[PDB]
């Protein structure tokens, strides 16, 4: 009660809707079903999957009689976003795409016979993720590869989002020697997906848990690379929980730390505290007859499960985007030069 | 309850290890710088036993002198130790009936066939067996086995398929699964007349065989007059359940963690690395019990004793184990392999996935891959190897000898 | 003899973890030690320390990383190593008693020239009470803990421990709520995946005594570290640097993350949890665990590698105080308590005095 | 999207509502349970439909196409293949002739939701319920079913359990005495089978009308023999699914429906 972070109302556990005024897309319920019951995403996997259902749901237009297609879809698509907000609040990978999409709703005129409404939207929103994601990730590949020598180590955290493809390129598409250290944490064992993949790729993978983190650093170790969820306007890395403890330690143990990221994952907002702006996710998950049951109904017990947390930018040495590399204090200068400009 | 008898039998897999085994039994062979007699013996020292009964159908003279040099002939061991000599080719079960004709064994007792290695407790196995006593008087035994979950078809020699009960876990029938690389003999058969009082029953494959069964003394007397059974599970667990004897209930048991038994070198390939890793928790290598070793643990699974001369610029990779009396040289590479005690390593040799035993001298520029070397077998210069070289004991190798796959030379 | 087999089954008791924890092994190594005391015929007082120094080398070489057994044998030697010099100068006439406990230890090796009259049997019975007074100290170490820590801690601050497997603070925070009626909370993380057995057991019994408690995951402990300004760590053993041998898992990096926020870091330790040895290698005392409960799939064909760890070590710069039965102490003062309990000979506890 | 379809093949309905009608508004009870349309044969519909189209203020949008030939005049496996090319809209749900239940299909279409395992058909079933006693009928006509009973305790793999083959009494147990190909055993080799498993005929379905066109599944009568061949290599082809539950529902198969409505299904 003294910190009262349990009464930080960033999320509730509300469910069970029945309303049928909107024609709810059945497949967008599947997307929310695939998130909230068991999380299967990073952030750019959402930015793919949020786009996967959007190409389908615009194809079923269902434009009514006395309404322009500019007038209904700004309500029709945005009503379906609140289904996701019941499941999981948005990211900036969510956020920067959808406001760009709401521009495209507004910049059309009453001239389209709804047959032309596909290809002016379809390839355009396809060339979004073709440019802003795919070949944006291509420029990640050449930039990080020249900053990695052979016969070294990489320490990652959680499931990566883009540097999985980077580790595939340096182990197979360039065949230089490399050892991989993947560490994830209870409850979301998403780093095991990388641990399956890179040894299916056939490379030296050492799996790890965050409680045993010191003895990884007591060996020959360097080049700590990180996934990301958003970068603050200061330089704080808003990312998956438990990122900063290796980010403080490897910076304390004088070997450099980088964050693989992109310009789409920037943001205008700013903060400097970990427990201010976050999300909780269903406190039943940290249980597994069990050992304990009854965080409810029992006096003086609670289960927290932090999803996102900030890292100080002094821990990060170099921030790499698709345009290049940059020091972490110099993050917000792209916000005036490329994001909404490029 | 009390008086935990047992019976230990080696000497059934002399067919399996024929390039070796001419001078010493399979059970005498070193897994990780130390043999696998005492892996079982310390495991039934965990059982809290009072006596054992060895079977040595071959190489009988070089068994007890090793026990004379063990701690087990010295009076603080959990059991007194007894041996039984025998002539050759005395198969399983016929070792029992002649012992049953002797008839020392009273009550409950421990079958360990093959050579096993595990981490399972003795406790939860046994009241489960006593739960069978409290549920049945026509009971037979409880066969504890593990669950090779992510890997079917890599239990190398024989694939074993089991059908058992949901509730009581009574093993319904056994039929040996064929070779999985052989896509031809695609049929199993289970006669449903004996499927009366189960009606919800589990048919599995991944129960990896370890032959660790405990049973009462009545069922060898049942096994006595049925003298036409020659194996443990290939014939007898079928015929005791295929309606010939009426109302006899054998159970199995499944555990969620490690228990295994050596079948071939491919089993010797896998579980050596599993024991060298932390997959054998808690029975770990730095315990140093048997020849009261001096192994100190380091990260990435390094098992170094003392008196280890590590040269400059020789990288030691993951999953290695080094005894005393050893000297590596400059420019060599040590990775994912055990190293015998008291040996010599030359210059620029890449040992990789190969189990070199004691007293071995390797000539320079002679890399070794998937090729274990037995005792006293030195090498020469430019001796290149490949998969399956199971070269044997005291084998002099001259220079420049490259070999082919499955070189079972001696 | 009959005592020579009870040590062998005690040697067997220390191989395959037949006892765990820093508490119960010290009581059971000492009750078993009295059997060796009652059946010994030393015939000379320097033979009796030879009777026990090989026994420790039959024990410490048998299992190194247990220390609650390992520090008793030196301390119970030290109460007799004291009394060799007691009967030495009292036998003489000129300088029978000076009785100042400290001579300058630098100069003592650097000056070398070359009623109870004897009562040779008393070294037995003074060790028989030496059996008894050690255990009776261990039974109530918590009163010297609780005398100074409620002095040290205050009322309205949120807290955190990374060691739920500490029966000290399990017992201490009962009476830290009960007698002193201070209200607060404790954050509690898990020793994943090992003390999470007891971590769920820890806050539940504290939920019975309802100290506003809540369980945090191991990854979240940085994100709430800005709120909390005090951490306590229930350690397992402690060496001469003030670097302590802690409990199972997860506690070292969060002790590092606490130190980075300029947060005071507390520890509790009994006087018998002291150890006169030095941490030469950190990795010769950091014991690991198993690949079983850190991933259960056991792939033989993909077959990656993974690391467990069931011992964490911290430097003394990351620690601040030692709440003990005899007071709170500096991380660097630890020698003076230890060398008031141990001697320079049996710290190299080995028959080869090379 | 979801589409309904009802099969058909004393006849007097006992429980104060017609036998044929018991799947009509029951599969569309609330919002959620709405399929696209349902289909049915004639079955002298005038007694059935005139009471079924009573009490109307509820937007009872009921189209129903009628055939006569897949109505015990032909095997409903092969005859249905031509009866789907105008009938296809999206996902499929079939219905048996006279199905009854207690727990509504709102939670059963929830089982159809989270099916990202690229499935083609999941089959929600149940075993026999608590029967009366050792009955005063004939012997236990047990449909020995060849499948995987309990949930998979392995991640990512058969996360709903699998029906593998399908047989019964009198076909294998009286000719070849429960023989199984060990080849089809090799995929998920830790199986469990039962005897009282009542084939509930519910059979959630999908877009395999786009993908039944290869030869080998086209000769299927009885609408279950598609994983009865392993359909692989001598890799594996597409996958079925199966689901069941614990308690508190109903069905009917035999002539015991005269006594199912007597003491089990009382309504107050």
């Amino acid at each position: 009660l003294e910190q009262s972070f349990d009464n930080s109302s960033l999320i509730s556990s509300v469910k069970e809707l029945l309303l049928n005024k909107d024609l709810i897309h059945p497949s967008i319920l599947l997307l929310t079903s695939h998130l909230a019951h068991y999380k299967i995403v990073g952030s750019i996997p959402r930015c793919i999957a949020m786009l996967e259902v959007f190409q389908i749901v615009i194809k079923d237009y269902q434009t009514p009689k006395g309404t322009t297609l500019s007038r209904n879809l700004t309500s029709y698509l945005s009503h379906q976003i609140d289904l996701l907000k019941k499941a999981r609040p948005l990211s900036v990978t969510m956020g920067n795409a959808i406001r760009w999409l709401k521009q495209e709703i507004s910049l059309i005129d009453p001239s389209t016979p709804d047959k032309a409404a596909k290809k002016d939207l379809c390839e355009k929103i396809g060339q979004f993720a073709k440019e802003k994601i795919e070949l944006a990730d291509q420029l990640i590949i050449d930039n990080a590869s020249t900053q990695i020598e052979e016969s070294t180590t990489i320490v990652t955290y959680g499931s990566s989002k883009v540097l999985t493809e980077l580790l595939l390129h340096n182990a197979i598409s360039l065949k230089k020697n490399i050892k991989v250290i993947v560490v994830d944490s209870r409850p979301l064992f998403e780093g095991r997906k990388m641990a399956e993949t890179l040894r299916n790729a056939g490379v030296n993978v050492m799996y790890a848990l965050i409680t045993s983190l010191d003895t990884i650093f007591n060996m020959d170790v360097d080049y700590v690379f990180l996934g990301a969820h958003s970068i603050l306007s200061n330089g704080f890395l808003y990312s998956r929980a438990g990122t900063a403890m290796l980010a403080m330690s490897a910076k304390r143990r004088n070997i450099p730390v980088l964050v693989c990221c992109e310009s789409l994952k920037f943001s205008q907002r700013v903060q400097l505290d970990s427990v201010t702006f976050n999300e909780l996710a269903d406190p039943n998950d940290l249980v597994n007859k069990n050992i304990l049951d009854g965080w409810q109904e029992l006096p003086s017990l609670n289960i927290v499960n932090i999803l996102y947390d900030l890292t100080p930018p002094e821990y990060i040495k170099k921030v790499i985007t698709e345009f290049g590399a940059l020091p972490p204090s110099s993050v917000p200068v792209i916000l005036r030069e490329y994001k909404g400009s490029a | 309850e009390d008086r935990l008898q047992a019976v230990v039998l080696t000497d059934s897999y002399e067919t399996r290890f024929m390039p070796l085994t001419a001078v010493k039994p399979r059970c005498l062979l070193p897994l990780a710088n130390v043999p696998l007699i005492e892996y079982t013996l310390e495991f039934l020292a965990k059982a809290g036993v009072h006596e054992v009964f060895l079977i040595c159908s071959s190489h009988a003279n070089q068994i007890n002198d090793y026990i004379e040099n063990s701690k087990w002939n010295l009076p603080w061991s959990p059991f007194k130790i007894t041996t039984i000599m025998s002539p050759e080719a005395r198969c399983t079960g016929d070792v029992m009936r002649d012992l049953d004709n002797r008839g020392i064994i009273t009550g409950d007792f421990i079958l360990v066939s093959g050579d096993v290695l595990t981490n399972i407790d003795f406790s939860k196995m046994l009241e489960f067996h006593k739960k069978m006593h409290l549920q049945d008087k026509d009971h037979i035994s409880t066969m504890c086995l593990s669950k090779a979950s992510t890997y079917p078809k890599t239990r190398t020699i024989e694939p074993a398929a089991f059908v058992l009960d949901k509730s009581t876990s009574r093993c319904i029938y056994y039929q040996d699964l064929p070779l999985p690389s052989s896509r031809e003999k695609t049929s199993i058969q289970i006669d449903p007349e004996l499927l009366d009082n189960v009606d919800e029953f589990v048919i599995r494959n991944d129960l990896i065989d370890c032959r660790i069964d405990i049973c009462t003394s009545h069922v060898p007397l049942i096994f006595q007059e049925n003298f036409d059974y020659q194996s443990l599970r290939t014939d007898f667990v079928k015929g005791v359940i295929s309606s010939d004897i009426l109302g006899k209930h054998i159970y199995a048991y499944l555990t969620d963690e490690y228990a295994v038994r050596v079948e071939s070198w491919q089993t010797y390939d896998t579980i050596s690395q599993d024991f060298l890793g932390r997959w054998c928790y808690p029975l770990v290598l730095d315990s140093n019990i048997q020849d009261d070793q001096t192994y100190s643990y380091e990260s990435r699974h390094i098992y170094k004793e003392k008196d280890v001369v590590l040269a400059q610029s020789c990288k030691i990779g993951k999953c290695t184990a080094i005894g005393s009396g050893t000297k590596i040289g400059e420019g060599t590479k040590i990775e994912n392999s055990v190293i015998g005690r008291n040996c010599q390593i030359g210059e620029n040799i890449r040992i990789k996935n190969s189990f070199i035993w004691d007293d071995c001298i390797i000539g320079n520029n002679s890399i070794i891959d998937h090729s274990l070397i037995a005792s006293n077998a030195t090498l020469g210069s430019n001796v290149r190897l490949n998969d399956g070289c199971i070269i044997g004991f005291n084998v002099k190798i001259d220079d420049n000898m490259d070999l082919d796959r499955n070189t079972k030379i001696s | 003899s009959d005592v020579n087999v009870t040590i062998d089954t005690f040697v067997a008791k220390l191989k395959r973890r037949q006892v765990q924890g820093s508490y119960a092994i010290a009581l059971e190594t000492l009750q078993l030690l009295m059997r060796f005391i009652s059946a010994a015929r030393w015939n000379h007082v320097n033979d009796l320390i030879e009777q026990i120094r090989d026994l420790g080398n039959s024990l410490e070489k048998a299992h190194p990383t247990a220390f609650s057994c390992g520090n008793v044998i030196r301390r119970i030697l030290a109460v007799l190593r004291d009394e060799v010099e007691e009967d030495t100068m009292s036998t003489t006439v000129t300088s029978t008693s000076v009785a100042e406990p400290l001579i300058s230890s630098m100069f003592n090796l650097l000056q070398k020239p070359e009623s109870s009259m004897k009562t040779k049997t008393d070294y037995r019975q003074v060790a028989i009470q030496g059996i008894k007074d050690l255990i009776d100290e261990i039974k109530n170490i918590d009163e010297g803990i609780q005398q100074i820590a409620i002095d040290l801690i205050h009322d309205h601050e949120i807290l955190l421990t990374p060691t739920p497997d500490s029966k000290t603070v399990l017992k201490f925070l009962i009476t830290a709520r009960e007698r002193s009626n201070r209200t607060f909370t404790v954050l509690v993380t898990e020793g994943f995946p090992n003390n999470t057995k007891n971590a769920h057991e820890f806050a539940k019994k504290l939920a019975q005594h309802n100290i506003e408690t809540l369980v945090v995951p191991d990854s979240a402990v940085f994100a709430l570290m800005s709120r909390v300004g005090k951490v306590i760590i229930g350690t397992k053993a402690v060496f001469v640097n003030g670097g302590t041998i802690s409990s199972n898992s997860g506690v070292s990096s969060v002790c590092e993350c606490a130190r980075e926020f300029r947060t005071p870091v507390f520890a509790v330790a009994g006087l018998y949890k002291l150890s006169p040895l030095y941490p030469f290698d950190v990795e010769k005392f950091v014991e690991f665990g198993g690949s079983q409960r850190i991933l259960p799939r056991m792939d033989p064909r993909k077959r990656l590698d993974t690391v467990n760890q069931i011992t964490d070590y911290v430097p003394p710069e990351n620690i601040d105080i030692y709440i003990t039965n005899v007071g709170g102490f500096n991380p660097s003062f630890i020698y003076r308590i230890a060398w008031d309990n141990y001697k320079q000979i049996d710290v190299h506890l080995d028959k080869n005095k090379a | 999207s979801i589409q309904a379809f009802v099969f058909c093949g004393a006849l007097l309905p006992i429980g104060n509502r017609p036998m044929i009608e018991y799947v009509l508004d029951w599969c569309d009870q609330a919002d959620g349970l709405t399929s696209f349309l349902s289909l049915r044969k004639q079955q002298f519909e005038l007694i059935y439909k005139a009471l079924s189209n009573s009490n109307h203020s509820h937007h009872l949008q009921d189209p129903k196409k009628i055939n006569f030939i897949p109505s015990k005049a032909n095997s409903t496996g092969e005859s249905l293949q031509k009866e789907l090319l105008p009938r296809i809209n999206g996902d499929f749900v079939i219905l048996p002739c006279d199905f009854v239940t207690d727990i509504p299909p709102q939670v059963l279409v929830d089982q159809f939701r989270n099916r990202d395992d690229n499935n083609l058909a999941m089959t929600i079933y149940y075993k026999n319920s608590l029967d009366s006693s050792i009955d005063k009928k004939q012997q236990q006509k047990q449909k020995q079913q060849q499948f995987f009973t309990v949930y998979s305790e392995n991640e990512d793999s058969e996360r709903q359990p699998i029906l593998l083959d399908v047989y019964s009494q009198r076909d294998v147990t009286k000719t070849k005495y429960l023989q199984i190909r060990s080849h089809l055993l090799w995929n998920y080799p830790n199986l469990t089978v039962s005897t009282k498993l009542l084939n509930s005929f519910i059979y959630f379905c999908s877009f395999e009308l786009c993908q039944l066109l290869k030869l080998g599944p086209q000769s299927m009568s009885r609408q279950a023999s598609f994983k009865d061949p392993f359909t692989g290599n001598q890799g594996i082809f597409i996958l079925p699914n199966e689901t069941l539950f614990i308690r508190a529902n109903n069905l009917n198969a035999y002539m015991d429906a005269n006594r199912f409505v007597l003491k089990i299904k009382s309504q107050t």
